[PDB]
Parts: C-alpha cells; sequence; structure tokens
C-alpha cells in the first residue's frame, strides 16, 4: 500500500545546511513525480520542491530557487530535499508528497526542521500543588511547569501514562531562545495526596527524562 | 503566480449546519481546483478535485462548486470530526494553496474551572518565581485573563498559551503564567489572576498569598 515516510528533520542554525530524506513503499517509486510541500508555523502550506519520475524535470518557488535541491535515487526508492543558506523562515513540517497526478493525493506525515540560533537546553520541570488546602473540594487540578528547553518538542504524561483523561498539556510558548509549557492533570481529591501523582517528562533533543511528584503542599 | 485567497480564516458552526468557504483565485483557473482538509498529527486528506468532483471515501457531505475565478466548497450536515482546517489547491498553472479555515464546534456557554499555583521550592532555589493559572474547559474560546501583585495590575512577565478546541467536550483551555525573580517575588504579598469570561457578570478571581503552609 502506498506509503511515504519523512526523515532526517532537525535544528540547523541560520545560514546552515541540511538534507531530509523520504522513503517510499507500496507502489513503483521510479513512476511517480514527486514533491515536498511545508507546513509553516502559521499554518501555511507551501509547494516547496517538485521533480519528475525520472529526475529530469525540476521546479522550486522563488523564495527556495538556488538554496534548495531536490533529487531521487530512484534504485533505493527514496527522495530527497537538499537545504543551504537556510533561513528563519524555512522553519516548517516538510512533507513528502507522491505526484501521479496534477494535485497531491498521497502524502507523508513530515519531518521537523528548526532554523535558530539557539543552543539545545534541558527543560527545568516544577511540580504545580494547590497547597494550605486553599481551594480543594471534589476535584482537585495539579500541574507541571516546564520551563526553559530547546528546541520543541517534549513530551509530557502522568503516572507514566496511566492518567490520561483529566488532563491540558499547553502549547510550548518561545520566550527569546527557551520554551516554557505547562500541563493540568485533574483528579478526585480523595484519591490525592492518597494516591501518588507525578508528571513525567522527556526531551528528545536532550535524551532527559524527569519524573517530578507532586507533593501536598506547596504554599 | 497564481493567489488563492481563501476567504474565512476561521470559523466555529453547530452541530447539524452547513459550512461554506469560498477561495478565490487572481485569475481564470479552468476549475482546477482541489480541497483539503487537515488535522492535528496527518498528512492532509484529499477531499475533492476539478472543483467539485468527490475523491472516494469521502463523504457526500461534502461538496464543491465554481468556475472561472470563484470557488466555493461546502459541508452540509456538519458532524464532529469535521473539525479541523482546509484548504483549497490550484493546479491550472503550478501549485499554490489558500491560506486556509480553521473550523471548530459551537457548544453551550461553560464557565471556566480556574485553579492557581504557587511557585515550588525547586524553582525558588533556582532563583526564579513563576505563578501559574489555569484556566480549563470553557466556552466560548474568547477570554481575559489579569493577574494582580498586591492589588496592582501587572502585564511584564506574563506567558499565556491557549489550546486548541477540545475533541472530547468541545471546550477550550488556557495557561497564563507571571515569571519574576526570587528577590521580587519576596517583596509582594498576593498574587492573584482573574478570568473574565462571558459566563459570569464579575470575573472568577484566584489568588495566592505567602502566608502560611
Amino acid at each position: 500500500e502506498v506509503q511515504l515516510v519523512e526523515s532526517g528533520g532537525g535544528l540547523v542554525k541560520p545560514g546552515g545546511s541540511l538534507k531530509l530524506s523520504c522513503t517510499a513503499s507500496g507502489f513503483a517509486f521510479s513512476d511517480y513525480d514527486m514533491s515536498w510541500v511545508r507546513q509553516t508555523p502559521e499554518k501555511r502550506l507551501e509547494w516547496v520542491a517538485f521533480i519528475s519520475n525520472g529526475g529530469y524535470s525540476t521546479y522550486y518557488p522563488d523564495t527556495v530557487k538556488g538554496r534548495f535541491t531536490i533529487s531521487r535515487d530512484n534504485a533505493e526508492n527514496t527522495l530527497y530535499l537538499q537545504m543551504s543558506s537556510l533561513k528563519s523562515e524555512d522553519t516548517a513540517i516538510y512533507y513528502c508528497a507522491r505526484q501521479g497526478l496534477r494535485y497531491f493525493d498521497y502524502w507523508g506525515l513530515g519531518t521537523t526542521l528548526t532554523v535558530s540560533s539557539a543552543k539545545t537546553t534541558p527543560p527545568s520541570v516544577y511540580p504545580l500543588a494547590p497547597g494550605s488546602a486553599a481551594q480543594t473540594n471534589s476535584m482537585v487540578t495539579l500541574g507541571c511547569l516546564v520551563k526553559g528547553y530547546f528546541p520543541e518538542p517534549v513530551t509530557v504524561t502522568w503516572n507514566s501514562g496511566s492518567l490520561s483523561s483529566g488532563v491540558h498539556t499547553f502549547p510550548a510558548v518561545l520566550q527569546s531562545d527557551l520554551y516554557t509549557l505547562s500541563s493540568s492533570v485533574t483528579v478526585p481529591s480523595s484519591t490525592w495526596p492518597s494516591e501518588t501523582v507525578t508528571c513525567n517528562v522527556a526531551h528528545p533533543a536532550s535524551s532527559t527524562k524527569v519524573d517530578k511528584k507532586i507533593v501536598p503542599r506547596d504554599c | 503566480d497564481i493567489q488563492m485567497t481563501q476567504s474565512p480564516s476561521s470559523l466555529s458552526a453547530s452541530l447539524g449546519g452547513r459550512v461554506t468557504i469560498t477561495c478565490k483565485a487572481s485569475q481564470d483557473i479552468n476549475k482546477y481546483l482541489a480541497w483539503y482538509q487537515h488535522k492535528p498529527g496527518k498528512g492532509p486528506r484529499l477531499l475533492i478535485h476539478y472543483t467539485s468532483t468527490l475523491q472516494p471515501g469521502i463523504p457526500s457531505r461534502f461538496s464543491g462548486s465554481g468556475s472561472g475565478r470563484d470557488y466555493s466548497f461546502s459541508i452540509s450536515n456538519l458532524e464532529p470530526e469535521d473539525v479541523a482546517t482546509y484548504y483549497c489547491l490550484q493546479y491550472d498553472s503550478l501549485l499554490s494553496f489558500g491560506a486556509g479555515t480553521k473550523l471548530e464546534l459551537k457548544r453551550a456557554d461553560a464557565a471556566p474551572t480556574v485553579s492557581i499555583f504557587p511557585p515550588s521550592s525547586e524553582q525558588l532555589t533556582s532563583g526564579g518565581a513563576s505563578v501559574v493559572c489555569f484556566l480549563n474547559n470553557f466556552y466560548p474560546k474568547d477570554i481575559n485573563v489579569k493577574w494582580k501583585i498586591d492589588g496592582s495590575e501587572r502585564q511584564n512577565g506574563v506567558l499565556n498559551s491557549w489550546t486548541d478546541q477540545d475533541s472530547k467536550d468541545s471546550t477550550y483551555s488556557m495557561s497564563s503564567t507571571l515569571t519574576l525573580t526570587k528577590d521580587e517575588y519576596e517583596r509582594h504579598n498576593s498574587y492573584t489572576c482573574e478570568a473574565t469570561h462571558k459566563t459570569s457578570t464579575s470575573p472568577i478571581v484566584k489568588s495566592f498569598n505567602r502566608n502560611e503552609c
């Protein structure tokens, strides 16, 4: 079945270079025109590059012409996008697309590129507890402040994934060179501090894991 | 080269109602227009090509129409799973998308559940103090969060973050964080966040004092 799987995304400094890959399976790859499409953070979709089935024709919009090179190795069922002189505006999720047709029909799931001078930094993780029995009745809200990491993403879970229903993890917000994110969980108050509640935070780019436990009084 | 202006950037609609998105080309595109549905965590889903041909497996609730420069796209009997962002795509000459339309559902008004949180010991030892305030499961999306330190309104040091529409109950949530240094955090007593929302005449006020524990 038609499958497109991107790889190689990451963090790159302004002016730098990176090469994305897209692996195909489930069809005669060498029969098909192929494209790259990116989704900008403002949720715009942009045709990045096009390559004909045999690799002899190629198209780029002016935004990336002279900086981006699309190529393909038909023996290895792989499509490539070589980027250089990367700018801040190139930050996006890059999608592989198959183009048997003028319009797109089949897509991959994307690989992410962050173009930024900010350095990799693990997050600090702080517990959020009510305390003083200040506001406590039937349900209680607890949280988890994830501060000062770069780049995105982190993954937050609660009780190693056992508590999944009453959870809001909020989108990260960048505060010059560092992200902060928070996460709330609501549980019955008769179960806390009765049982334990702990948030778990993994930051892939720094390979850190931190489990913080929420302890009765934060006052 | 060829511009698509997609005409509502955002919209809310009731279940069972109809939604229409217009997409307008800079020049005639000869009915070469396709429509995409994009959900978080997936690639775009082709809905319609050639202005109005349903892709196979696409609900007949989705329709398109138009000619020349002006084009329409409609969802007829809205269901909860149509929440997404939608894009038109001309393919007459080269390819370009409309800027997109973010679709969310209407529900009965809900008031926010507000919770305030003092800085942790861990963070205070580090030299920092964040006060966090959650405004959870409210509707509609529009909400205001105000911070006061000893009764004086404070705008610096505040980071707001807001969710997309919750798939389970159609509510929204929002998080506000006021970050100070430790020395500045110790110069004041009361820390309050106020949630103003159309579900209540007076704002919901939650507050913390460094006044016991």
